[PDB]
DNA sequence: AGCTCGATTTTT
DNA sequence: GCAGAATCGCCC
């Protein structure tokens, strides 16, 4: 059985009405996409603030009555975002800077993109969709919509039924909801003005939802993409080719020696992404515990509304490095430029990136001229990234651009320049600004852009095979200890690590390395370590005895071990931000294209283009290519998904009489029902892999991995004890003037140690010999390139160096993954001008006076030495990936895939990345103790 | 380069050469020269990045910068030395 | 099971589906435990070859020509073996057989 | 392709009456049509 | 029809056919029996 | 009446 | 600039 079969009958969506007198408007604004002057905005779907507790995210939607006596049911999940469309001016903006709507409109035209075109009718008047007796001036109005019928919402084809109102509690607020049904539930018809339409809602979806999906396919005709997605949902067109006519190609593809095969592969990859991504998004999903806003731990110490709003701002700062990485990285998913051809045979077609390529003119599928290109434009100068490239990253949407600018306000400036206050009182106040007219100089988007200028990427026109950067929620089962997935199942490496934490608990050390009793002096400091060393060395024996008595080939199983991370495919598992909707959807569409490339190449090698255009070639071949993709993309090493059949148990169900309800009369009927679709494709995870052991076989690479053995002078200060010798310095050497670094470097060269005025000499001679002895033993034995910060990491390093020695792995360092974790800090506002608001600034002396008493919140990332404890906290992650493809072993001829962890491009991403083969990075923010309870 | 890379390189160049004397006053003078009054709020996360390989030194640098801040001298390398330079047992081991 | 007959006769159903079913068979029948076969491309090295003048030979006159030549088919499916198996050891697990 | 059983009593007298014995007919070709 | 070149029809069939191999073990025994 | 088996090559 | 890999599940 399955979650689809178990879901109940219901409507295609709801209109929610919230009372303005009691609803928490400043809280929802911190999670929203509001800009100054908006008429619509997006907010997340959350139980206890935007929907009532116990909301069903999975449903059977009643969408068609073939005659008045039969119903058809479609199984679908909800769409992740809620659209706020009536009295929306009552919700505060997320960003204060003026002029964004005109800037978006101008920039959409120079890139040749399609603007929203309104229907010839007016928007529905309040009295058409409001319940009986409620005052339209007293309420806030918003839509929740199912993933299968959201194009019908956009196109004005749903019907609202006010007589079927239900009263619901949303947090404290007494709210109301009205159901939405597709006009195909009325076979005799309803009048065209009786259907629900709002032009501001449809325009908001055009910009904030559909334009970014068009950018992910390299399509400009957004309105035609919405029309073909609607017909695919309502008329079962998944195996019919449909996007190929909308495609466009650059001069590097048209001039190519293999251009005819390249145009077919690029087109077929996009067709497959449009067939499969909507099906996986519509599927029935698990309900995460993070969807319940009133059980979020982050509020637990708050008293009153101001404390709750300030807690949400700290929560948002912890997510900002994920969002700013997708802006600053040259290889961001937002800058994917198309497909190109060389690499080995199955890698020969690949995904490309570059903003320079995205500015160029294009040609159509029949090699005729199409878009004519843009020549470019500001304060960053000629040939460099400009504010228009940030508008392009935000899909020309003022709602998305406002929330991007809000996250960029947490970022530090890095000068490669006028002082901040002489810029704000000077050139920012000029009447020439097309955004503020100089009348809001401290919050203006051009002021934020000027501050962050040297962190934006370069503008690229090349076609190299690089990794691309993805963002989203992690899955349940990550393998990120030092030997990754080594002996994960059959005792297991997981059980070995649990045994070590139990021994460390008997020594008074917790899972984060905190002591129940701090060391008193030299004897106690030596005693503390000798007990941990003996406890680790005891567990190595019991483990090596288990491997021996079972004849397990552990000495060869080390050679093939990988680190593993799971990228989740559930849309409801993502963090409660509307920018993460776009980052998740665009990551999924990109991964489906990259998986499809060799499948399309092998089919076209057998069935050549012979001078046909891609739309002609797809007309014959696409139905067969869908079935090859379903067989060869899934369970082959990257993507996992489960097929299922959906069934309804009863032959009839209790439903309202929709003909009576349209005339205002409410009573029940047992309508006969059957499913309009039976097959469902439930997505599970995308799997990311990194190889642990270099085996010396590739002779070009050895100099990056090789272990030296000669006796260095830095062996104590770069050894295993230096962080502890610093943490305990004031207890080891009471009131000494010396730095801990100089004391131990002086010992490392002169062989002498200071003895406190009443303390005993020989006690310190022993401390010195312990430090010397263990540091030389570590210099000889170590293949894990870490200086440990806590006793748990010290213990785990000692353990894994023992296993690698029993395997004969002594010549090379192993690969490492390091987590970059956000830390939030308050700083003086002098260089953070946005704290002044829309205020007029008249002089640099007044800017200095007004900022002198103020503080700004900022975020920096710190490197963890221990990724596996971060992975236990169910983190939000950002990482680079390449999907590599290869043949099977033992004479097999099938294609298999791996998603391999890669590198970030662009010097503005994070200062910890500023200069390797043997160290790779991931950004991580934990969710346990923020949105999920321990 | 970013200016924070040049500060970091200049500190690793001092600490890798300073011998037979403790380095914290010469590191603090190079920070007060390069950042001036902005040292008064230098955080541990910023200090650890600037110290690079020698990030263990950060607590002693921050304790030293608080003495300059609270003693009310101006933020310049000449005044920093004039305050700091105005304001042991050792057994041998086998 | 995925593409049901819905009262169509087999010739009507095959008209839409058969080209896809050929490609499923090639992927799922070969190297899956009974039948083995190797796909290959066939190529001819020379652009012309020594052949009799067939127009003269039809009229009884015999002499050679270097006729330009190319392949009318390139893909070949070379069959290898069909494999027959018989289990050696009964493990006692199926209690009806012992 | 699992090895099975012959049906029909006329096939060969050695088959006239098991789970645990199976039969194949075989004629050698080395020393008949191919040289050792 | 005709049989192929590689048949495994000794008492334990394809047991240890590749990696000493069961084929090599049978060749060793025939050499001892030759002596 | 008459096991269960993820599969390919290798080839003596 | 920045390896290599037949794959699925299982979740202690
Ligand atoms: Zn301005």
């Amino acid at each position: 059985d399955n979650l689809g079969s178990q879901s109940q009958p219901g409507p295609c969506g709801y209109i929610y009405f919230y009372p303005l007198a009691t609803y928490p408007l400043r809280e929802v604004a911190t999670l929203g996409t509001g800009y100054a002057g908006h008429r619509c905005l997006t907010v997340p779907l959350l139980c206890g603030i935007t929907v009532e507790p116990g909301f069903s995210i999975n449903v059977k939607a009643l969408h068609r009555r073939p005659d008045p006596n039969c119903g058809l049911l479609r199984a679908t999940s909800y769409h992740r975002d809620i659209y706020v469309f009536h009295n929306a001016h009552m919700v505060p903006p997320i960003f204060e800077g003026p002029g964004l709507e005109a800037l978006c409109g101008e920039t959409r035209e120079v890139f040749g993109y399609d603007a929203y075109s309104a229907l010839p009718r007016e928007s529905s008047k309040p009295g058409d969709f409001f319940p009986e007796g409620l005052d339209p001036s007293a309420y806030l109005g918003a839509v929740a919509i199912t993933e299968a019928f959201k194009e019908r919402l956009y196109s004005g084809n749903l019907v609202a039924i006010p007589s079927l109102k239900q009263e619901v509690a949303v947090g404290q607020s007494a709210s109301v909801r009205v159901p939405l049904y597709d006009k195909e539930v009325f076979p005799e018809g309803v009048p065209q003005l009786r259907q629900f339409y709002n032009s501001d809602l449809s325009r908001c979806m055009h910009e904030a939802l559909y334009t970014g999906l068009a950018q992910a396919l390299r399509v400009r005709r957004v309105g035609k993409l919405v029309e073909l997605l609607e017909k695919q949902s309502l008329q079962d067109q998944a195996k019919v080719a449909k996007v190929a006519p909308l495609k466009e190609f650059p001069a590097s593809t048209i001039s190519h020696p293999d251009s005819g095969a390249l145009m077919i592969v690029d087109s077929a990859a996009c067709e497959l992404a449009v067939s499969y991504a909507p099906a996986m998004l519509e599927a029935s999903h698990e309900t995460p515990a993070s969807l319940n806003y009133d059980s979020w731990p982050l509020f637990a110490d708050c008293e009153g509304p101001e404390a709750r709003v300030a807690a949400l701002h700290r929560y948002n700062a912890s997510l900002a490095p994920h969002v700013s990485t997708q802006i600053f990285a040259t290889n961001s998913v937002l800058y994917v430029s198309g497909v190109s051809k060389s690499e080995s045979l199955f890698n020969s077609f690949y995904m490309t990136h570059g903003l320079g390529t995205l500015q160029e003119g294009t040609w159509d599928p029949c090699r005729r001229p199409c878009f004519s290109g843009w020549g470019g434009p500001g304060t960053n100068g000629p040939g460099n990234y400009a504010v228009e490239h940030l508008v392009y990253a935000a899909s020309f949407s003022p709602n998305l651009l406002a929330r991007y600018a809000y996250y960029l306000q947490f970022c530090q400036g890095q000068k490669s320049v006028p002082e901040t206050g002489s810029y704000v009182a000077g050139a920012a106040a000029s009447p020439m600004c097309s955004l503020c007219e100089g009348r809001a100089p401290a919050v203006c988007l051009n002021t934020l852009f000027f501050r962050l200028r040297d962190r934006f990427p370069p503008v690229m026109s090349t076609q190299r095979r690089d990794p691309y950067v993805i963002s989203g929620a992690s899955g349940s089962y990550n393998e990120t200890d030092f030997l990754g997935n080594f002996l994960n199942f059959i005792y297991t490496y997981w059980q070995l690590n649990q045994n070590l934490l139990e021994r460390l608990s008997r020594l008074g050390i917790d899972a984060e390395g905190k002591l129940e009793k701090e060391p008193h002096g030299p004897r106690d400091f030596v005693k503390m370590f000798k007990d941990v060393d003996a406890a680790v060395d005891a567990e190595v024996v019991q483990f090596m005895n288990s491997m021996a008595k079972n004849n397990i080939t552990y000495k060869d199983l080390v050679k093939s071990c990988y680190h593993v991370m799971q990228y989740s495919c559930n849309p409801f598992a993502q963090p409660a931000c509307p920018i993460f909707t776009q980052l998740f959807y665009r990551s999924l569409l990109t991964i489906l294209q990259d998986i499809s490339l060799p499948i399309c190449m092998c089919y076209e090698n057998d069935n050549p283009g012979l001078g046909q255009s891609p739309p002609e070639w797809l007309k014959g071949h696409y139905q067969t290519l869908c079935t090859n993709f379903r067989s060869l993309a899934i369970d082959k090493g990257v993507l996992t998904a489960k097929e299922a059949k959906v069934v309804h148990g009863e032959p009839t169900c209790d439903l309202p009489d929709l003909d009576a309800a349209l005339q205002g009369r409410v009573y029940g009927r047992r309508l006969p029902v059957r499913m309009s679709k039976v097959l469902m494709l439930c997505p599970r995870n995308i799997k990311i892999k990194n190889r642990v052991v270099f085996t010396g076989e590739n002779a070009a690479l050895q100099n990056s991995f090789i272990k030296s053995t000669t006796r260095r002078e830095n062996y104590i200060i770069n050894g295993p004890y230096m962080k502890f010798l610093n943490t305990y310095h004031k207890t080891l050497f009471p009131d000494t003037k010396l730095s801990s670094l100089y004391l131990w470097h002086n010992f490392s060269r002169r062989r002498s140690v200071p003895v406190p005025s009443g303390a005993s000499a020989e006690e310190y001679s022993d401390l010195a010999l312990f430090v010397d002895g263990g540091s030389r033993a570590h210099e000889e034995s170590n293949v894990i390139d870490v200086v440990p910060g806590n006793l748990v990491t010290y213990a785990k390093q000692r353990l894994n160096n023992a296993i690698l020695k029993a395997c004969g792995q002594t010549q090379f360092y192993i690969s490492l993954i390091q987590g970059l974790v956000p830390r939030t800090q308050s700083v003086p506002a002098r260089d953070y001008p946005h704290v002044l608001g829309t205020r007029a600034v008249e002089s640099a002396a007044a800017y200095a006076e007004a900022t002198s008493s103020l503080t700004a919140t900022t975020v920096v990332c710190a490197a963890t030495d221990c990724l596996s404890q971060v992975c236990k906290a169910r983190p939000v992650v950002t990482l680079p990936v390449t999907i590599n493809k290869y043949t099977g072993v033992n004479g097999n001829n099938q294609i298999f895939q791996a998603g391999n962890l890669g590198y970030f491009m662009g010097r503005g991403v994070d200062r910890n990345l500023l200069q390797s083969m043997r160290k790779k990075f991931v950004f991580a923010t934990p969710t346990l103790g923020l949105t999920v309870k321990r | 380069t970013y200016e924070i890379e040049n500060i970091r390189a200049g500190l690793e160049a001092i600490i890798s050469q300073k011998q037979e004397e403790d380095c914290v006053f010469d590191v603090v003078c190079n920070l007060v020269d390069a950042m001036g009054e902005a040292c008064a709020s230098l955080t541990r996360d910023d200090a650890e990045y600037l110290l690079g390989r020698f990030s263990v030194l950060a607590d002693s640098v921050l304790e030293t910068l608080a003495t300059i801040a609270s003693s009310g001298i101006e933020w310049t390398a000449e005044a920093a030395r004039d305050f700091l330079e105005g304001v042991d047992n050792f057994i041998s081991v086998a």
